[PDB]
């Protein structure tokens, strides 16, 4: 299914055709995006499915999430080889998230390290995860 | 029982054929409850325009015995966070016409109007309302 | 050094998401269960 339609069902905990609070930038982050502050700080209290699609479709327009996670990512290519190291993702997953267990991080390391080179190609990581 | 069975298929029959669309509401009428998919799964095989044995089989096929309180209870409950039980009316809605095989605006309206009296929706009871009357 | 907290943020969400999937596949056939009965009732 289309994947801000899916988004929406998703993260509508309640079931009422409504996400509120922090449900409602989880869907955006969801996506890809990564709204600014004052987008955050301008969102309404609730969005029905219109305004949710309203919303995403405006934003993407101006902001496409493959190239934004890419250029996220390369801020830590050291080695500016398309590479971050999976040990550094893994520990500041795990130190600064707050929704996902243990094993749902290390799930992800070997998803991106397939080969555990240490290494994670975050571009082809980005792409086999955007789809 | 057989023999209002056999009229009521023959009543809707052309060439001695029903399509699979009415052998969703004869297999109703007899007290069963078969889904869309079990209708897309007889297809594979079957067609979609069945003779009477054809009928009787798909109709043997679409007994769910799987079908109990329990599940369909925790179903609706993955929707009540605080599950103490109830979901509104307006959940109730979206919930059924979002999900699984979504019902009609029709549909859904129809069974508001008939099972749901209050805005605070019991599901527990709702659900083996639901399941009563089932022919076994 | 830039900070981790949008990436990490945005990684979050969707395994989050992800994980909504898996739980509400789950729950998804008694859904269709219970819509099968209401249309029975509803003939």
């Amino acid at each position: 299914p289309p994947r801000v339609r899916e988004a929406f069902a998703l993260f509508d905990t309640d079931g009422d055709g409504e996400i509120s609070g922090r449900d409602l930038v989880l869907a955006i982050r969801s996506c890809g995006v990564s709204p600014t502050p004052d987008e955050i700080k301008a969102l309404p209290m609730s969005m029905a499915w219109p305004d949710f699609e309203a919303w995403m479709s405006k934003k993407l327009a101006s902001y496409n999430p493959e190239e934004e996670l890419i250029k996220s990512f390369k801020a830590f290519d050291r080695s500016n080889d398309g590479t971050v190291s999976a040990d550094e993702l893994s520990q500041v997953m795990l130190a600064l998230g707050e929704l996902l267990s243990d094993e749902e991080v290390k799930a992800m390391i070997k998803e991106a390290d397939p080969n555990g080179t240490g290494k994670i190609q975050y571009a082809n990581f980005v792409k086999m995860l955007l789809k | 029982e057989a023999d209002e069975m056999y009229a009521r298929f023959n009543a809707r029959a052309s060439g001695g054929k029903v399509s699979t669309g009415d052998a969703m509401i004869l297999a109703r009428q007899l007290g069963l409850a078969p889904s869309y998919a079990d209708k897309q799964a007889f297809e594979e095989k079957s067609g979609d325009n069945l003779d009477y044995a054809s009928f009787q089989k798909f109709v043997g096929t679409s007994t769910h015995p799987e079908d109990n309180i329990e599940d369909l209870v925790e179903a609706f409950a993955y929707f009540d966070v605080s599950k103490h039980g109830y979901l509104t009316r307006k959940q109730m809605g979206n919930i059924l016409m979002t999900y699984g095989e979504p019902l009609t605006t029709e549909e859904f309206n129809a069974l508001a109007a008939e099972y749901f009296t209050s805005d605070q929706i019991d599901y527990r009871q709702f659900c083996k309302a639901m399941l009563e009357a089932e022919n076994l | 050094a830039s900070s981790w907290e949008p990436l990490v943020s945005v990684l979050e969400a969707y395994y989050a998401g992800r994980r909504h999937k898996k739980q509400l596949l789950k729950k998804t056939p008694f859904i269709i269960r219970a819509q099968a009965h209401i249309r029975r009732h509803l003939v």
